[PDB]
């Protein structure tokens, strides 16, 4: 049981008690544009199907 | 209508309980992976306690205590007694034991030399070697916990033979500790030669390596054992042994109660335990091990399983003289 | 504002459609003249989903009325709420479809579909954010079945990213007009399988039985059958018409109810179905009735299959704590009838405003694999005639050939098989 | 003084955000119009409350917050609510159609078309910060916008604000209030994509809050308003160290330092006490030892789990009210023996303690009784992995049959992202096991 780093102020106090010793912008755009492309491809096939 | 699932097809006990639950006309068995259950008769190993208590509107009960393995492992029990102040290393009813990683080798040697300075030990783990030489035991492990071998066991007569006592204990969700009235002695059909068929009282050893000569299946029940004590030793099972057993059972379970209790938990637990006791010629009881998934003597399956339904299952899920002794403990 | 465009086509579609607007118009306080006369703010909360606002605070249903003969639509214009519908949104022909799918889909319907799509385009163009369309029709006739599915195909082509939902009346020999109904129903089911996201299967066989057995109507009429459908249509659209959290729009409903694209045919159910009625029902009673087959209008037995997803809606001032308890009771008692590989597939909603003439009610929406019985029933009737090519001339005279019938039957047999495989998973 | 920006995504984040800023204004004595009498520095200053509130020449203290939702109905509550005068129009962003409980819709389809607008609005707040610590992101796991758009935004924030800390307040799905069957999919999809971009995330399971409301507050059928008032209290105790004078958790970086030794395991468990029904005429006032003990009762945790069967990597105690260090040390010593507290060997066995003297603020007319002292404990225990396993199991059952998968593929997502997300969660579960057992 040890108490360390006791700090006191008007609002309160704190202390420590010891009881025992990323992807780039370009890569994000590719992901989003790739997904948009797959959506556009699937819609085109549907419209092609409806055209038939 | 209550529902339950079965996740351990190899449980002789809860197979009977499953049979009884259906025989009440008020319990419905579900698929083993159906999560909308009231009761789980779960698997021994890797029971998913983390998926219990998260079904809205379902009171869920399981037949195992998470963390009870600490009491049901050769090394876990050994460490538990030493490091638990409630049990202490000065524990008088537990044989001197050490954990040897294939570590407490140094401490075991310190006592071993101090003894030779009865010095026989038995090494076992989860294949047993009983040797009077530390070399044979230590080498056997590396090829486990070394425990003192009781060189002065109480031998039944006629037969001059060794035995052990199996006690079944049921702990319910409220953490009441129930001791089944009916115990069993697993006697050795062979005379105690101080070969291992007479030193080891395991049922398989007796039925594999004089079996059945003295008692049916080397199983002597309490009434016969009690009569023998009255005749041979002018005493009773209750006074000479049974008080020490209830003290040992209560101490072990009270010790871990704060760690495994489900008093304010999102699911409830109960569990049946098998305690193994050794009795020495001074009529002192010794704790050998605690079984987490014990079987039962065939004659005692019906009474015990019904009692499990009565106090453990029907207490949480009610239907439309007690066979247990309630070891009254404190919070 | 997420608007829904309503289309009702053919005799059955227009009679059921007219009753639907009569029902919900009352629930929202809208009178036959289009003027709001309600007392609760919940009424006007999401009124824009089904109604447009006009000059003088008039509310005009966003409904398009379609038929190839003026008969039924003349009745609507003279019906109770005939004056509430926008006159422009009446689109009708004169030839009729003669209970012929080919006429509604290929010859007579094709001549009129474009002027219908012009009206649809006009409603959609003024939608702040259109969510999709709902269609009311029968599958057994010629206009609702044949032209209705033609409209769906053309709506999907022009609005491929919007939700398509239909209320579809399944034919039954017990309530039949012509022997060719199985032919027309089979041809439509394939259209529905491909081009709708959500289809409420309303079986006239179930509606008749409920009227005869439960409601104690000796000689049910089409009006009596439509009384059940109006009540059901009100219940299943409550989540769209009033404030709430669950299935608030068509797309979210589809996501919760349709685990596989082709298996999107729902069994509706309504409770109570009391005959002559002042006695209030308890929450346990509403729940048990709601899950009983006798309250379901698809003429399938749920215990013969398994539920993939279930939506329950409770209306009226009741104990919500008790509603959750009763719903949890039903699932836990009969857990063998809910597939184990979709956890928590039962979603419950509650609406304060009850339906007219009831203190509380429950509406059931189930995606059960038992629906394969309804498609099996149609498949048997179709095949009985098709093996002998009976009555086919009515269709080959309009340009169809037998191969199209063979595919339609084969496609529906596949649908039944797909329902069977997931019932054993 | 360094500013913190709050971002609220989806219905759950927005409604929770409104509840917190209602509490913040009460705690800092800020009226709904934004005026703050106790602030003598009109139109400026680097006081502690300026971390969350900027100031205008008129004297209005404007929250450093942005609300974003793909549907306008929820953010319209803020526009016309009690604290409507607090925010300005640029801070509220709404679309016209939501993600329909579909992660792919929120992330790719709708998110791609609205992300740049959100970032631009955040840039406006960032440019008004002398030194920006980072962001606090509030959102649900199960919602399509909460899961899908948040993961996109977190990625972009890591790009445009690379050196800034990002903390999460996440709502874990619970069927008793869940609105969709595919919530397990969205939870795992967003956790996988967000895992590398969040320095510290606080998970709140709606199941736990729901039971605490029914049991402690005697609420038969708790609603979102009940749930959010309680959640805002826990959030307030977590963020108080950033808004008041103090020496513990004074900046977002310190949250990582004190609670997350392993970057992947950055989900501290929160336990709060006491929760007292305001309907009680007179309430017994619990002591420091009593509330400190309640921090080890599973029934008071934000996520139901059993820490007794896990290992601790860090523990922090945040006290508000009449608390003095002497009583804290006595309570800790008492519990440190009786209670089952098992640390890991590669961490110190200690507690970082923070005391704020102002007792918890109760929203007038709320469900929580005004208490004289409360505590929130932040403990990074492996027991919280039970929540991941529960979620992962439900994911497995639906994904074995590919149930609902077509909805995500239809939005442009590849089916492989399902398995890739699941394998990550399997790795995450392994990480917890390697540290706790
Ligand atoms: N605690 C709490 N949970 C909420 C609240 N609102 C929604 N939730 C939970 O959030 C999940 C649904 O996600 P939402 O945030 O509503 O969805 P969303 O972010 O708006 O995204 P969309 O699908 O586009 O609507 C469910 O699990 C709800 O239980 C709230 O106000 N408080
Ligand atoms: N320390 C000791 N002193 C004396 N005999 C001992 C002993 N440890 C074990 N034995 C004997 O050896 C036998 C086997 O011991 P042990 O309990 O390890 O087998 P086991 O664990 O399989 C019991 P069970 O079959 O109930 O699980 C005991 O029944 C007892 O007769
Ligand atoms: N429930 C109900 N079913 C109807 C109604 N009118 C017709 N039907 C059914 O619809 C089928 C006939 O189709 P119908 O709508 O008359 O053909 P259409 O006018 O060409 O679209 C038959 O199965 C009838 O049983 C009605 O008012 N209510
Ligand atoms: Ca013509
Ligand atoms: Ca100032
Ligand atoms: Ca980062
Ligand atoms: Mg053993
Ligand atoms: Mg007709
Ligand atoms: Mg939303």
């Amino acid at each position: 049981m040890e108490v360390i780093e006791l700090n006191k102020c008007t609002s309160g106090q704190s202390f420590e008690v010891i009881l025992k010793p990323d992807p780039s912008l370009e890569e994000i755009q590719k992901k989003l544009e790739a997904a948009e492309e797959r959506r556009k491809y699937q819609e085109a096939e549907l419209l092609k199907h409806l055209a038939e | 209508m209550y529902t339950f699932v079965v996740r351990d097809e190899n449980s002789s006990v809860y197979a009977e309980v499953s049979r009884l639950l259906l025989a009440t006309g008020q319990w419905k068995r579900l698929r083993k992976d159906n999560p909308r259950f009231n009761l789980m008769l779960g698997e021994r190993n890797r029971l998913p306690f983390g998926r219990l208590g998260h079904e809205p509107g379902l009171v869920q009960l399981v037949n195992y205590y998470r963390g009870a393995d600490k009491l049901c492992r050769k090394a876990s029990l050994v460490k538990l007694i030493k490091t638990s102040p409630e049990l202490s290393e000065s524990c008088t009813w537990f044989p001197e034991s050490y954990v040897i990683y294939p570590d407490e080798r140094e401490v075991f040697l310190a006592a071993y030399n101090r003894r030779r300075e009865g010095n026989v030990w038995i090494a076992k783990s989860s294949g047993i070697l009983i040797s009077s030489e530390a070399s044979e035991l230590l080498d056997f492990i590396d090829e486990h916990v070394i425990q003192k071998y009781l060189e002065k066991p109480l031998l039944l007569e006629p037969g001059h033979r060794k035995f052990d006592i199996r006690s079944w204990v049921l702990v319910d969700h409220l953490y009441n500790i129930y001791l089944y009235r009916e115990g069993v002695l697993r006697t050795s059909s062979e005379p105690y030669n101080s070969d291992k068929t007479c030193h080891l009282t395991n049922h398989c050893i007796q039925k594999e390596y004089n079996y059945g000569r003295y008692e049916e299946g080397n199983e002597m029940f309490f009434e016969e054992f009690n009569q023998y004590l009255m005749d041979a030793l002018n005493t009773t099972l209750e006074n000479s042994i049974l008080l020490q057993i209830k003290h040992i059972i209560r101490s072990c379970l009270m010790c871990i109660e704060p760690a495994i209790s489900t008093k304010h938990l999102h699911y409830q637990s109960f569990q049946l335990f098998g305690f193994d006791f050794m009795v020495d010629e001074e009529l002192k009881v010794w704790l050998i091990e605690v079984n987490g998934a014990p079987a039962c003597a065939q004659k005692l399956y019906a009474e015990l399983c019904q009692g499990i339904v009565d106090v453990a299952i029907s207490s949480v899920f009610p239907l439309a003289t007690s066979i247990f002794i309630k070891l009254h403990h404190h919070h | 504002m997420r608007e829904i465009v309503h289309i009702q086509a053919g005799q059955c579609g227009n009679q059921i459609g007219a009753k639907f607007w009569e029902v919900i118009s009352d629930e929202h306080g809208i009178d036959p003249t289009g003027s709001y006369h309600g007392d609760s703010d919940l009424q006007l909360e999401r009124i824009n989903v089904y109604y447009n606002e006009a000059t003088g605070n008039k509310y005009v249903p966003r409904a398009i009325l379609v038929d190839l003969e003026p008969g039924t639509m003349d009745s609507v214009r003279s019906g109770p709420f005939g004056q509430i519908f926008r006159p422009d949104n009446f689109v009708f022909g004169q030839s009729g479809a003669g209970n012929n799918w080919a006429k509604g889909h290929y010859t007579e319907g094709a001549e009129l579909v474009d002027s219908v799509l012009d009206v649809v385009r006009k409603e959609s163009e003024s939608c702040d954010c259109l969510q999709g369309f709902q269609l009311t029709h029968s599958l057994g006739g010629g206009t609702g079945s044949g032209m209705g599915t033609l409209l769906i195909s053309k709506i999907r082509e022009e609005y491929p990213d919007r939700i398509m939902n239909t209320f579809s009346v399944m034919p039954s020999p017990k309530v039949s007009d012509t022997v060719v109904e199985p032919y027309n129903a089979t041809l439509s089911v394939h259209q529905l399988v491909e081009n709708t996201d959500e289809t409420y299967c309303i079986d006239n066989e179930a509606l008749y039985d409920i009227c005869f057995r439960t409601l104690k109507l000796t000689t049910p009429t089409y009006g009596d059958l439509n009384h059940l459908v109006s009540a059901t249509m009100s219940g299943v659209t409550t989540c769209l018409r009033f404030p709430g959290q669950l299935n608030a729009d068509l797309r979210k409903l589809a996501v919760n109810m349709v685990p596989f694209p082709r298996l999107h045919f729902f069994m509706p159910g309504f409770a109570p179905l009391t005959s002559r009625q002042y006695r209030a029902l308890t929450v346990p009673e509403l729940t048990q009735q709601m899950f009983d087959s006798k309250n379901m209008m698809a003429a399938c037995d749920p215990r013969h299959g398994r539920y993939l997803t279930v939506a329950a809606i409770f209306r009226g001032r009741m104990s919500m704590k008790e509603v959750d308890e009763q719903m949890l009771n039903v699932q836990n008692k009969n857990s063998s009838y809910f597939v184990e590989w979709i956890p928590n597939n039962v979603k419950t909603a509650v609406c304060d405003i009850p339906p007219r003439g009831l203190k509380m009610s429950a509406t059931f929406i189930g995606n059960s694999t038992a629906i394969q019985e309804l498609f099996k029933r149609i498949s048997e009737q179709f095949t009985a005639m098709f093996r002998r090519k009976a009555f086919l001339h009515w269709y080959t005279g309009e340009g169809m050939d037998e191969m199209e019938f063979t595919e339609a039957e084969s496609n529906m047999n596949d649908l039944v098989s797909e329902y069977q495989q997931y019932q054993d998973a | 003084m360094r500013e913190c920006i709050s971002i609220h995504v989806g219905q759950a984040g927005v409604q929770i955000g409104n509840a917190c800023w209602e509490l913040y204004c009460l705690e800092h004595g800020i009226q709904p119009d934004g005026q703050m009498p106790s602030d003598k520095t009109i139109g400026g200053g680097d006081d502690s409350f300026n971390t969350f509130f900027s100031e205008t020449g008129a004297g209005k203290h404007v929250p450093r917050a942005v609300f974003v939702d793909l549907e306008p109905t929820v953010i319209d509550e803020v526009r016309t609510g009690t604290y409507r005068q607090l925010f300005h129009p640029e801070q509220l962003i709404t679309g016209k159609e939501d993600a329909a409980n579909n992660y792919a819709r929120g992330h790719y389809t709708i998110g791609k078309e609205i992300i740049d607008l959100v970032l631009d609005r955040i840039r406006k707040l960032a440019d008004q910060c002398t030194g920006l610590q980072g962001f606090l992101v509030f959102h649900s796991f199960g919602g399509g916008t909460g899961s899908g758009f948040t993961s996109l935004l977190m990625e972009r924030l890591s790009v445009d604000y690379g050196k800034k800390s990002k903390l999460e307040f996440s709502i874990y799905p619970a069927p008793q209030v869940s609105t969709a069957v595919v919530e397990p999919y969205n939870s795992i999809l967003t956790t996988h994509t967000t895992l590398e971009h969040s320095d510290c995330a606080f998970m709140v399971d709606n199941e736990a809050i729901y039971d605490i409301c029914r049991r402690n507050l005697d609420i038969e059928r708790p609603t979102y308003t009940n749930l959010n008032r309680l959640i805002s209290q826990i959030v307030s105790s977590i963020t108080a160290s950033l808004r008041f004078d103090g020496a513990l958790n004074v900046d977002l970086t310190e949250f990582q330092t004190n609670l997350v030794p392993y970057p992947r395991i950055h989900f501290p468990l929160a336990t709060y006490a006491p929760v007292i029904s305001a309907e009680k005429a007179y309430h017994e006032q619990l002591s420091v030892a009593e509330i400190t003990n309640a921090c080890f009762e599973p029934a008071n945790q934000m996520v139901k789990c059993d820490p007794r069967h896990g290992k601790y990597m860090a523990c922090c105690l945040l006290y508000r009210g009449d608390v003095v260090p002497k009583d804290v040390n006595a309570a800790i010593a008492t519990i440190k023996t009786k209670r089952s507290i098992q640390f890991v060997d590669w961490c110190p066995t200690g507690f970082k303690v923070g005391i704020n003297y102002q007792p918890p603020t109760v929203v007038p007319g709320g469900d929580l009784a005004k208490v004289q002292r409360a505590v929130c404990m932040l403990s990074n225990t492996t027991a919280i992995a039970e929540a991941w396993a529960r979620l992962d199991h439900k994911f497995d059952l639906m994904y074995a049959k590919r149930a609902f998968v077509h909805w995500y593929v239809g939005e442009g997502m590849e089916e492989g992202e399902f398995s890739e997300a699941r394998e990550d969660m399997a790795a995450l579960e392994k990480d917890y096991e390697e540290v706790g057992v």
